[PDB]
C-alpha cells in the first residue's frame, strides 16, 4: 500500500516471522490458523471516525449505551 | 440469551454457548474420563474426572464436552 | 422522567444532566461547558470543522463526559444524530460579522429555527436555553439584531417552554472589545470613540453570566418559559470603560473622534466587496454592528427580569474580571 | 496467664473441684468431663478439625485432630477423648506433625482438583488446613473417583465430587434441623451422601447446612459464582424479618449486597439462621421505589420534588381532618421512627396511632405481660412446655430450634394448643379451644397435673392472640394457671409471650395501641409506614393515604402520596426482640435513589406542617426515647420486668368459644421485603 | 555471625546509665535507648577509638498506632573501619522534641526533614526545617496509619475559569481492599 | 429561614 | 467530625479457625458509593472509605478507644460475644433410652 502504509497492517503470522520471535513462515502459521472461529485482521484505525473506532458499553457514541444500576424501579403501569 | 446479552454485543456471530452446544457428545467406552483437549499442559483444563452413570450427557465444568457412555 | 443526583458534586459524580451545547467552541461556550461539567453532567459538543478547536474543553471533565461529535450545520440528519440522546440543549451559535457563504439572517434566524424544529422532532428534551443578546425587536440598526429578535420570537413560538437569555456585552479573559483595544493601543495611534464617545452600556462578567445560565438550568420548577436579560453591575459609558482599560494596562489614553462619517464610510466597503469570490479579512474594530449598537444606547430595560431575580449581580468590573489585562 | 481461644467463658458447674492438665507444658484448669480438644482450646492452641462442631455431637471421623498424650500409645484423637487429671498432652511433636501430614495427604489424594471454579475457594477449611499443616508435594498419578452431582431444591446445590465423608450435614440434619432426609449411603471409597429417592429438603436451617459443610460441595444456589470471599466487606447487623432479632453479618460489595451469614451470639441464635432470612436480600435489590411520587388525577403517578410533596401533604393535613388522623407504624421499623411519628401526630393534635400487628382491643401494657420473660438462653432449662395458639416452627424459627434443642438434651414434655401443624419433636396436641385452656386453668385435662408435677415449667403464648377480640380472658386464664401451678416464683419467671414482628416490641413499648376500633373506617388522612391494613381495604373512598415506606409492593396501589425510605440494611435504628433485648443495626450499602430515613422525613414533614419537633439529631431523638422508655437507649442489654401481671379484666364472661386462627402462612410471602422479593417466591412454589 | 565483637565491646564498656534494651539477634543488633541521652550515646560512638561508627546510613520512622509511645525512630549506622553495623532505636510520642545529630553526622538534615513531614515527630535543634518530600502546604503527615492511601484533598486539575486548582477527592473506581487472611 | 436541618434534608441524605 | 464504631470482628461463619478473633477494630460507617456511568465501577468521595479496616487494626478496645478520643471524632463502642464452653461426651452421644412404657 504505497501511499498510506502503516504498521499493524501485517497479519499475526507474518508479525511473528517479522519480529524474529519464531522463524516459522506465515504460510505455515496459516496452515495452523485456528478454525471454528476467528476474525480477519484489521489494522489499528483509531482515527477514521468513531464507528470504525469503537466504544465501551456506557459511552454515548456506542449504539449500545448500557445502564448500570444494580436494582430496578417499582415502575407501576 | 441473558448472560451473552450482558457481555457480548455483536449478536451476529454465534456466542460461546452456541458453539459448545454445536459440538456433539464424545461417546466414550468406559465409565470415567478426563478432559483436557490434546496435551497435558499448554492447554490447561486440569484433570476433571467425571462420572458417566446417567442416561444423559455429563458436562465437564471446563470446556463442556458432554461425554457419554457408549454401551449399556 | 425527572433526573436524579447520584453523587456529591465534584468530578466523577453523575447528577443526571446530559446537555448538547451548540456553539460550545468559543467564549461563552467554553465557560458554560466548564460550569456544567464541573457540576457533573455529560456534554455533547459539535464542531463545524476542525480537529482541535474543541480540544481544550475535552479535558474539563471525567472520562467520556465531554464528547465532541461531528459536522454540525446544514443537515437535519447530523443535528438529529447530535441531539440523539440529550436532556437539555443550549444554543449559543452566532458570529458578529457576515461571510459571503453565510449571513446574519441565515446563521442566527434559520439555525435557531432548525434547532427548534429538530428539538420538536426529538421531543424528549427538557430545557431549551437559547442565548441571543441584549438586542430588541427590529427597532434598532445592525440587521443581526432584527434577525436575532425574529429568532427569539420563533424559538419561543416553536417551544413555548423555553428560556431565552439576553446578556449584555461580555468582558472576560478572551473578549472582543478589550483585547482589540489593547492590541490597537500597543500597536499604533490610540483608540477611537465611535458615535459620540459617551455611549452607555452594561458590561458583564462572563463567569457570572455562566453561573446565571447554570442557575436557570437547574431552577427547580420556577421558570420554564421565560425570556429575560442579564445586565451588569454598573452603568459604564464607553469613555469610562476605555479609561478603566487604560488604568489597568498602565498606559496613557488617547482618543480619536469625528466618529460617524469615518465609521460609516470606512465600514461600508467591507460588506460590498465581501458579497462581490474569496474570503476577506475580519472586522477588527470597524464592525458595522459595533457602530450601530454604539450609536444607540442599550443598557437595561428595567422591565422584565434580571440577575437580581436570578442571582446576585457580578462582583465588580474593576478588581478580578479585568485582571486578565496584566498580560500587557 | 493464657487466655482461651477467642475468649471462652468456661462454666465450672462445680467450682469447688476441677481437674488440671498439662497442655504442651504449662498447666490449665478444666471442668470435670471436658474433652481433650476443649482442654487444648482453654490452654490456647487451636487443633485442626473437620468433623467436629461445637454445636453438633462428636464423631472421631475426619481423623485430623490427632495429638499425642504422653502416658498413652502413639496416636490419639483429640476430640472424643475425655481429659484425665495429669495427662501429658502434646500437640507439636513429630508424631502429631506426621499424623496430620499423612491424613491431609490422603484427603488431597482422593479429592477433586477444581478449586478455581469451586466457590469456597479462599474460605475452605481443607484448603487452609492443608496450606498450614499439610505437606507441599503430592505423589499420585492414577485415576481418582468421581460421583454425579445432586439437587436439593433451589437452595443447596451440591457437586458431590468432593464429599469427604464428614457426616457434619448428616448429624446436623438429624439433631438440630429435625427432619431426617440426608444420610450417608454406600461403602468404601464409593460412599455418597444423598437422599435415596431424589427428594428435596422441605425444612429451614438448610442455609445452616451450607454453612456447616466445610468443603465447598453444598453451596447456596442463588449465590452460585457471584464472588469469592476476599472481595466483599462484612457489616455486623441484626435481623428484622423474624422476631428473635438474629445477629447476622451482611457481606456486600459496592452498593450491592451479596449474601448474609450468621455470627456467633450465644444468647439469641447460637450460630444458626432461619432459612427465610439468609435468602431475603435478592428482592431488597430487585424491587424498589426511589422517588417521591404524587397521584395524578388520571390515577397515575408522577415523580415530584421533596419540597412539593411535603408541602401538599402538610397542606391537606392542616386543611381537613379535625380529629380523624391515624398512623400505622410499619412492621419493619425502628423506635426512632415510631417516636417521631407519634410526636408528630400528637403535635398535630389528633392522635390515633398504632403499631403493625397490635390488637385494636385493650392490650394493656406491662413489660412482663408482653415480652418473653425467660431469656431464650434460660429456655434450655425448662421441663414442661405449654405452647398455646402458636406454631413457633413458622414464627421465631430460632426459638423453635431452641425448644428442639431442649427436648433433645433432656426429654421435656410439650403440650401444644391450636390448629393442626407438623411439629418436629414428639409434641402432644391438647386441642384447639380456649375452652380447653379454661379447663386446664381448671382441673380437667390431666395435662395440668404434669404442670404441678413440673420443675421450671414454661407457658408460651404466641403474639397472634393480640389481634383476637377476647385477649384479656386468655391472659387471665394463663394468670390463673400460673397462680395455681406455681410457675412465677422469684427464682424463675417462666411465663413467656412470643412475638411475630421486629417492630412489635418497640411499638408496644412506646405505647402504640389504637385508642379506638373503627379508626380506619372513620379516618380521612391515614399515614402508613407498613402495609396490609385489613386487606388494605377498611380505608374509605375519600381518604388521603400517604405511604412513607420502602420496597413498595402492596397497598401502594391504594396510596395517594408515596415517600421512599431507607431499608433495614441502609440505616441505623434500634429494634427490640422478644426477650426484651434492644439491639441496633448498622448501615451496609448506600441508600437507593433519593430516599431518606424515617425519622428525618417525619421531622421535615412536621416543620413544613408548622408544629415542629424540638429535636433534629439522632442524639436528641434517643434522649426523647430515654424520656419515654429507657432501655431503648440502654441498647444491648436485656432489662427484665420485675412486676407481676396484675392487669384488670374486662370480659369476665368466657373466651368467646372460637378456635385459634392461624397467625402466619406460607412463611415466605410474609415480610414485604421477601414478598416483593423472589427466591422466597420460588421456595414457596416448590418447598411446601 | 557478623559483628558480635563490636557489639559486645560497646555494651561492656558503655556508661550503663542510658541503655534501656539490648537485642543481639542475627537480623541486627539493637540498642534501644531513652530519647533523653540519644545524642550522648551517639557522640560516645563515632569517637571511641574502637567502636567508631563514623557513618550514619539511615534514620527511619516506624508507626505503631496501638501503643502509648506511638512512633519509633531508628538509626541504622555502620563502622567502615571495624566492618560492623548497629541499629540504635529510640521511642518517640506525639509532640516531643527529639535531639538532633546534624552536629555529629551532617548527613541527617535530609533524613530528619523526611521524618518531619512523612511522620510528625519533631526535632529540637536545626534539622527541623520545612518539609522535603511532600509537595507544599499539606494537611497531615502522610505516612502514619491514619492518612488514607488516597489523601484528603488531592484532586488537582486545570480550570479555564482561572488557571488550575486543587479540590477534594472524588476519585472513580474506589480502592478495593482484599482480605486474604487465613484463620488456621 | 427553614431551620437548616431541612435545608440539608432537601439535598442528599448524608449530612 | 464523624461517628465511628469500635467493635471486634466476629469469627467468619464459613471456616473454623481462630487467628482472626479478638482483634479490636474501628470502622467509619461510610457508605456513599455510586455507579460510574461510563463503565460501572463503584466510585466514592469519602477519604476514609477503607482505611479503618485496611490499616487501622488495634490491639485492644482500650487502645482503640483512647485513639479515637485522641483524634476527636466521637465513638460508640460495641459488645463482643464469646462462645460459651459446655462439656461434651461420646458417652452422652451413645446414651441409653429407658425401658418400654
Ligand atoms: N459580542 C459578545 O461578546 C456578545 C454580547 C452579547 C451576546 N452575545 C451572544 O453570545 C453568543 C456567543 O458569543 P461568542 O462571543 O462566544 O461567539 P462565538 O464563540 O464565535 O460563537 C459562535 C460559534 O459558532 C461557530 N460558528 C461560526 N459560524 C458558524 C456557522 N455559520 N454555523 C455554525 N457555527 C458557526 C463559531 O466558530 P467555530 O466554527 O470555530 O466553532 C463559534 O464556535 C452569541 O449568540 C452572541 O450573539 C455576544
Ligand atoms: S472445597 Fe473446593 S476450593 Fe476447597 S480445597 Fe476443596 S475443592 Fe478446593
Ligand atoms: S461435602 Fe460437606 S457433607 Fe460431604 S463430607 Fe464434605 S464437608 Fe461433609
Ligand atoms: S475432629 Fe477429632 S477426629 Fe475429626
Ligand atoms: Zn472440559
Amino acid at each position: 500500500e504505497k501511499s498510506r502504509y502503516n504498521a499493524s497492517q501485517v497479519p499475526p503470522e507474518w508479525h511473528g516471522w517479522l519480529h524474529f520471535i519464531t522463524d516459522h513462515t506465515g504460510d505455515e502459521l496459516l496452515l495452523l490458523k485456528p478454525k471454528r472461529y476467528g476474525v480477519e485482521h484489521k489494522e489499528n484505525l483509531s482515527g477514521e471516525g468513531e464507528q470504525y473506532i469503537y466504544h465501551s458499553k456506557g459511552h454515548a457514541l456506542n449504539p449500545g449505551q448500557r445502564d448500570w444500576t444494580r436494582y430496578q424501579p417499582w415502575e407501576s403501569k | 440469551s441473558n448472560h451473552t446479552a450482558k457481555w457480548m454485543q455483536d449478536t451476529s456471530k454465534k456466542s460461546p454457548m452456541e458453539l459448545i452446544n454445536e459440538v456433539p457428545p464424545i461417546k466414550v467406552e468406559g465409565r470415567i474420563v478426563a478432559c483436557e483437549g490434546d496435551t497435558n499442559p499448554a492447554l490447561g483444563h486440569p484433570i476433571e474426572f467425571i462420572c458417566l452413570d446417567l442416561p444423559e450427557p455429563a458436562v465437564c465444568k471446563y470446556c463442556g464436552l458432554r461425554y457419554v457412555q457408549d454401551h449399556h | 422522567g425527572h433526573l436524579v443526583r447520584k453523587g456529591t458534586g465534584g468530578r466523577s459524580s453523575v447528577s443526571g444532566i446530559i446537555a448538547t451545547v451548540f456553539g460550545a467552541t468559543g467564549f461563552l461556550g467554553r465557560y458554560v461547558v466548564q460550569q456544567l461539567a464541573k457540576m457533573g453532567s455529560q456534554v455533547l459538543v459539535p464542531f463545524r470543522g476542525s480537529e482541535d478547536c474543541p480540544r481544550h474543553l475535552k479535558l474539563m471533565g471525567d472520562l467520556g463526559q465531554i464528547v465532541p461529535m461531528k459536522y454540525n450545520p446544514r443537515d437535519e440528519s447530523s443535528v438529529k444524530a447530535v441531539m440523539a440522546k440529550a436532556n437539555v440543549v443550549i444554543n449559543l451559535i452566532g458570529r458578529d460579522y457576515e461571510t459571503r457563504n453565510y449571513s446574519f439572517e441565515e446563521v442566527h434566524y434559520h439555525m435557531a429555527e432548525n434547532l427548534a424544529k429538530i428539538s420538536r422532532e426529538h421531543g424528549g428534551i427538557l430545557r431549551f436555553i437559547q442565548v441571543s443578546c441584549l438586542g430588541a425587536s427590529p427597532s434598532s440598526p445592525s440587521r443581526m439584531l432584527r434577525a436575532k429578535a425574529a429568532a427569539e420570537e420563533v424559538v419561543l413560538r416553536e417551544l413555548p417552554e423555553a428560556t431565552i437569555l439576553k446578556p449584555a456585552v461580555m468582558i472576560g479573559t478572551e473578549d472582543r472589545i478589550l483585547n482589540p483595544w489593547a492590541h490597537f493601543a500597543k500597536k499604533y495611534g490610540f483608540i477611537p470613540l465611535f458615535g459620540n464617545g459617551s455611549t452607555k452600556i452594561q458590561p458583564v462578567y462572563v463567569v457570572d453570566v455562566a453561573a446565571a445560565l447554570t442557575t436557570v438550568l437547574k431552577d427547580d420548577g420556577t421558570s420554564m418559559g421565560k425570556t429575560y436579560e442579564l445586565g451588569g453591575p454598573e452603568i459604564f459609558t464607553v469613555h469610562d470603560l476605555a479609561e478603566l482599560m487604560y488604568e489597568t494596562i498602565r498606559e496613557w489614553p488617547r482618543y480619536v473622534k469625528v466618529p460617524f462619517p469615518i465609521a460609516k464610510a470606512l465600514a461600508t466597503p467591507r460588506e460590498i466587496l465581501l458579497n462581490k469570490p474569496f474570503p476577506l479579512p475580519t472586522p477588527e474594530i470597524l464592525n458595522l454592528d459595533k457602530i450601530q449598537a454604539l450609536t444607540t444606547d442599550t443598557i437595561v430595560s428595567e422591565n422584565a427580569l434580571t440577575f437580581n431575580d436570578l442571582g446576585i449581580i457580578p462582583h465588580k468590573l474593576k478588581g478580578y474580571p479585568v485582571e486578565f489585562l496584566i498580560s500587557y | 496467664p493464657r487466655s482461651p481461644l477467642a475468649g471462652a467463658r468456661v462454666h465450672f458447674a462445680n467450682p469447688d473441684d476441677a481437674i488440671e492438665v498439662f497442655v504442651d507444658g504449662y498447666p490449665v484448669k478444666i471442668p470435670k468431663g471436658m474433652t481433650v480438644l476443649q482442654a487444648c482450646e482453654v490452654a490456647g492452641v487451636d487443633i485442626p478439625r473437620f468433623c467436629y462442631h461445637s454445636r453438633l455431637s462428636i464423631a472421631g471421623n475426619c481423623r485430623m485432630c490427632l495429638v499425642e498424650v504422653e502416658k498413652s500409645p502413639k496416636p490419639v484423637a483429640s476430640c472424643a477423648m475425655p481429659a484425665l487429671p495429669g495427662m501429658k498432652i502434646k500437640t507439636d511433636t513429630p508424631v502429631a506433625k506426621k499424623a496430620r501430614e499423612g491424613v491431609m495427604e490422603f484427603l488431597l489424594m482422593n479429592h477433586p482438583l477444581d478449586c478455581p471454579i469451586c466457590d469456597q475457594g479462599g474460605e475452605c477449611d481443607l484448603q487452609d488446613q492443608s496450606m498450614a499443616f499439610g505437606s507441599d508435594r503430592g505423589r499420585f498419578t492414577e485415576v481418582k473417583r468421581s460421583v454425579v452431582d445432586k439437587n436439593l431444591g433451589p437452595l443447596v446445590k451440591t457437586v458431590m465430587t468432593r464429599c469427604i465423608q464428614c457426616t457434619r450435614c448428616v448429624r446436623f440434619a438429624t439433631e438440630v434441623a429435625g427432619v431426617q432426609d440426608l444420610g450417608m449411603l454406600g461403602r468404601g471409597s464409593g460412599e455418597e451422601i444423598g437422599t435415596y429417592v431424589e427428594k428435596l429438603l422441605t425444612s429451614e436451617l438448610s442455609g445452616n447446612v451450607i454453612d456447616i459443610c466445610p468443603v465447598g460441595a453444598l453451596t447456596s444456589k442463588p449465590f452460585a459464582f457471584k464472588a469469592r470471599n476476599w472481595e466483599l466487606k462484612g457489616t455486623e447487623t441484626i435481623d428484622v424479618t423474624d422476631a428473635v432479632g438474629s445477629n447476622i453479618r451482611i457481606d456486600s460489595r459496592g452498593p450491592e449486597v451479596m449474601r448474609i451469614v450468621p455470627r456467633l451470639n450465644e444468647d439469641i441464635n447460637e450460630e444458626w439462621i432461619s432459612d427465610k432470612t439468609r435468602f431475603c436480600y435478592d428482592g431488597l435489590k430487585r424491587q424498589r421505589l426511589n422517588d417521591p411520587m404524587i397521584r395524578g388525577p388520571d390515577g397515575r403517578f408522577k415523580a415530584v420534588n421533596w419540597r412539593d410533596a411535603l408541602s401538599v401533604i402538610a397542606d391537606i393535613a392542616h386543611q381537613v381532618k379535625p380529629e380523624e388522623i391515624v398512623g400505622v407504624a410499619g412492621k419493619l421499623s425502628d423506635a426512632e421512627s415510631m417516636i417521631a411519628l407519634k410526636d408528630f401526630l400528637n403535635r398535630m393534635g389528633s392522635n390515633d396511632v398504632w403499631g403493625e400487628g397490635i390488637g385494636v382491643n385493650t392490650n394493656a401494657d406491662f413489660r412482663s405481660g408482653y415480652i418473653m420473660n425467660t431469656s431464650i438462653a434460660g429456655l434450655e432449662k425448662a421441663d414442661v412446655f405449654l405452647l398455646v395458639g402458636t406454631q413457633p416452627r413458622v414464627e421465631a424459627a430460632m426459638v423453635n430450634a431452641r425448644i428442639r434443642k431442649t427436648v433433645r438434651s433432656n426429654q421435656a414434655k410439650v403440650g401444644y394448643i391450636g390448629p393442626a401443624t407438623d411439629f418436629n419433636y414428639d409434641h402432644k396436641h391438647l386441642g384447639t379451644d380456649p375452652q380447653t385452656l379454661v379447663e386446664i386453668a381448671e382441673g380437667r385435662h390431666p395435662f395440668f397435673k404434669t404442670l404441678s408435677d413440673a420443675k421450671n415449667p414454661v407457658i408460651i403464648v404466641g403474639a397472634g392472640v393480640f389481634e383476637r377480640k377476647d385477649q384479656d380472658a386468655i391472659f387471665a386464664a394463663v394468670e390463673t394457671i400460673a397462680q395455681k401451678a406455681n410457675v412465677v416464683r422469684p427464682d424463675w419467671n417462666g411465663l413467656n409471650v412470643l412475638l411475630l414482628h421486629a417492630a412489635q416490641a418497640a411499638a408496644l413499648d412506646l405505647g402504640l395501641v389504637p385508642q379506638s376500633e373503627k379508626s380506619l373506617e372513620s379516618a380521612k388522612f391515614v399515614y402508613l409506614m407498613g402495609a396490609d391494613d385489613v386487606n388494605l381495604d377498611k380505608i374509605p373512598d375519600d381518604a388521603f393515604v400517604v405511604y412513607q415506606g420502602h420496597h413498595g409492593d402492596k397497598s401502594v396501589y391504594r396510596a395517594n402520596v408515596i415517600l421512599p425510605t431507607a431499608a433495614f440494611s441502609e440505616k441505623e435504628g434500634t429494634y427490640q426482640n422478644t426477650e426484651g433485648c434492644t439491639q441496633q443495626t448498622l448501615p451496609a450499602v448506600p441508600t437507593v435513589g433519593d430516599s431518606r430515613d424515617d425519622w428525618k422525613i417525619i421531622r421535615a414533614l412536621s416543620e413544613v406542617a408548622g408544629v415542629r419537633l424540638p429535636y433534629d439529631t439522632i442524639g436528641a431523638v434517643r434522649a426523647r426515647i430515654r424520656n419515654v422508655a429507657p432501655n431503648l437507649v440502654n441498647v444491648d442489654e436485656r432489662e427484665p420486668a420485675t412486676l407481676p401481671s396484675s392487669l384488670r379484666p374486662s370480659f369476665t364472661q368466657k373466651v368467646d368459644t372460637t378456635p385459634f386462627g392461624t397467625v402466619i402462612e406460607n412463611f415466605y410471602m410474609t415480610d414485604a421485603i421477601t414478598r416483593a422479593s423472589k427466591i422466597m417466591a420460588q421456595c414457596s412454589a416448590t418447598l411446601l | 555471625m557478623d559483628n558480635q565483637s563490636i557489639f559486645k565491646y560497646s555494651w561492656e564498656t558503655l556508661p550503663k546509665k542510658w541503655v534501656k534494651k539490648m537485642e543481639r539477634s542475627e537480623h541486627g543488633n539493637r540498642f534501644d535507648t531513652k530519647t533523653d541521652y540519644l545524642f550522648q550515646l551517639l557522640c560516645f560512638l563515632k569517637l571511641h577509638t574502637y567502636t567508631r561508627v563514623q557513618v550514619l546510613i539511615d534514620i527511619c520512622g516506624v508507626d505503631y498506632p496501638s501503643r502509648k509511645r506511638r512512633f519509633e525512630v531508628v538509626y541504622n549506622l555502620l563502622s567502615t573501619r571495624y566492618n560492623s553495623r548497629i541499629r540504635v532505636q529510640t521511642s518517640a510520642d506525639e509532640v516531643t522534641r527529639i535531639s538532633s545529630v546534624v552536629s555529629l553526622f551532617p548527613s541527617a538534615g535530609w533524613w530528619e526533614r523526611e521524618v518531619w513531614d512523612m511522620f510528625g515527630v519533631s526535632s529540637i535543634n536545626h534539622p527541623d526545617l520545612r518539609r522535603i518530600l511532600t509537595d507544599y502546604g499539606f494537611e497531615g503527615h502522610p505516612l502514619r496509619k491514619d492518612f488514607p492511601l488516597s489523601g484528603y484533598v488531592e484532586v488537582r486539575y486545570d480550570d479555564p475559569e482561572k488557571r488550575v486548582v486543587s479540590e477534594p477527592i472524588e476519585m472513580t473506581q474506589e480502592f478495593r481492599y482484599f482480605d486474604f487472611a487465613s484463620p488456621w | 429561614a427553614i431551620s437548616p436541618f431541612l435545608k440539608n434534608f432537601y439535598s442528599s441524605n448524608y449530612f | 467530625r464523624r461517628r465511628v464504631v469500635i467493635y471486634s470482628p466476629a469469627r467468619t461463619a464459613s471456616q473454623q479457625g481462630s487467628g482472626k478473633v479478638g482483634r479490636w477494630k474501628i470502622n467509619f460507617l461510610s457508605t456513599q458509593k455510586w455507579e460510574n456511568p461510563l463503565m460501572g465501577w463503584t466510585s466514592t468521595g469519602d477519604p476514609y472509605a477503607h482505611v479503618g479496616d485496611s490499616a487501622l487494626t488495634f490491639d485492644s478496645a482500650e487502645a482503640a478507644k483512647a485513639f479515637a478520643e485522641k483524634h476527636g471524632w466521637e465513638y460508640s463502642v460495641k459488645k463482643r460475644h464469646t462462645p460459651l464452653l459446655k462439656v461434651k461426651s461420646y458417652a452422652d452421644n451413645f446414651k441409653w433410652k429407658g425401658f418400654p412404657k
